[PDB]
């Protein structure tokens, strides 16, 4: 019993992190086979972060401006170039212990677990989710830029996310390890605004769902709805409409616990419309949508990683 | 404005 | 900015970990030089459970009836010892991976890392505090004794829990690694009561602190007050009396944010009263007390480790 | 009762 905000084991990913060095400029690095990851900002100064031309500025740059630390080994940069917002840097050195890897670009609502780093050293690992505005509510500070976002997957960890960026509200914005931005955001420091930070309504029944398993009910009526009618409700919510697909991914969870999905849209849409009445669901206040589907089934049975 | 996470 | 329940680095620790057999009963053992630690009941059918007498249960066991795998790496057991509540398992094998560590003891308030394990494989990672009941609120399933709670400081992994049991109420308790519970406690599948928790004022307010930082300051109120007068309403919402020296660990929280502690107080007891009136502090609608002060500077400043 | 969270 126990129901926790978990993040993967970061082992197989501490040991690929790197601090990336360009003159005055430092930042983190991910370390696969003989490449550096690396966002492609580490080549500006202060004076160039307004309007930065990543065309000239990269030019302007030889393999000997790069200075790359794995501990106090230092790696020599043999080759380099930019691909979108990420930069490839070349070493002499390949990596021993180069996990299996894949390079993933998540949808929103999908969850991954954040290996915050400085100077090429961790800092420390937590959980969280693509919000619907393709931002993320992280934890980082000056220096973390190159932090990575993953998922375990058996025996392969499946890179998704490279921070970049933070937003004048406090959010979070990074791109994929090919170097495509989640969102409309540019890696310039120009006025950027997110979007409506939706509540991701499929991870919310999931997370109720880990609530009965944990032996926590007192939120259920026994009262059923349609879609529709959940919908036109949760629609005045911000809540993300739900459709036939969410309901066929709950399937397991329903069928574990006894309670239909739309028994348990039902006592959602009560929840919303009259609060929690002080009470608590799973040692939170709030209803709590960073958990998917599948985040709850790995916690309350266990799964395990290589 | 955004604020790039590098560090000095 | 930003503040997430933040997890330190777990790759030190999965290197240790290993699955420990005896029969039919398995679990996790802590793998550090040539000798493997885990809990005692791994000699325990289930029948024997409710009134082991441990003692008696070594007589019919030998080296040769404990398997001890380290992955596909397997352990030879040249001899064992019961040291309180855990197993000493001596192997034929020194750890390559073994880190430098220290063994532990945390008192309560005080927080820490668990890698939550099953048969000797990483499940995940999550920050937890020891309650003033010497409980705590974690993940565990059958099968997870053995996982452990560790805190890293510079280079050196402190360890301080090893799991055990879960209270009936979904708590959970353990031992230090020397195999002496924390709290009243014992191994056997008995009715066991728990004090009542209460919740940790020191940390609350150093949380509260971390919200001033990151820019929520909706809750700064034109008062003050004396601990006397503070403390006067904590006991009544179950909350741990402030004292001197906790006024005296803030001091440089409260110098960073230039916000004495005792405003922070007062703003803290309207809190109490009157509730946050539907806002949030830093994502969350409750006040959260797993955030110890140094596990405030610690994220708010960006320390990293080895 | 407590449980003994061993697996089998």
């Amino acid at each position: 019993s126990g129901f926790r905000k978990m993040a993967f084991p970061s082992g197989k990913v501490e040991g690929c992190m790197v601090q990336v060095t360009c003159g005055t400029t430092t930042l983190n690095g991910l370390w696969l086979d003989d490449v550096v990851y690396c966002p492609r900002h580490v080549i500006c100064t202060s004076e160039d972060m307004l309007n930065p031309n990543y065309e000239d500025l990269l030019i302007r740059k030889s393999n000997h401006n790069f200075l790359v630390q794995a501990g106090n080994v230092q790696l020599r940069v043999i080759g380099h170039s930019m691909q979108n917002c990420v930069l490839k840097l070349k070493v002499d050195t390949a990596n021993p212990k180069t996990p299996k890897y894949k390079f993933v670009r998540i949808q929103p609502g999908q969850t991954f677990s954040v290996l915050a780093c400085y100077n090429g050293s961790p800092s420390g690992v937590y959980q969280c989710a693509m919000r619907p505005n393709f931002t993320i509510k992280g934890s980082f500070l000056n220096g973390s830029a190159g932090s990575v976002g993953f998922n375990i997957d058996y025996d392969c960890v499946s890179f998704c996310y490279m921070h970049h960026m933070e937003l004048p509200t406090g959010v979070h914005a990074g791109t994929d390890l090919e170097g495509n931005f989640y969102g409309p955001f540019v890696d310039r420091q120009t006025a950027q605004a997110a979007g409506t930070d939706t509540t991701i309504t499929v991870n919310v029944l999931a997370w109720l769902y880990a609530a009965v398993i944990n032996g926590d009910r007192w939120f259920l009526n026994r009262f059923t709805t349609t879609l529709n009618d959940f919908n036109l409700v949760a629609m005045k919510y911000n809540y993300e409409p739900l459709t036939q697909d969410h309901v066929d991914i709950l399937g397991p969870l329903s069928a574990q616990t006894g309670i239909a999905v739309l028994d348990m849209c039902a006592s959602l849409k009560e929840l919303l419309q009259n609060g929690m009445n002080g009470r608590t669901i799973l040692g939170s206040a709030l209803l709590e949508d960073e958990f998917t589907p599948f985040d709850v089934v790995r916690q309350c049975s266990g799964v395990t990683f290589q | 404005s955004a604020v790039l996470q590098s560090g000095f």
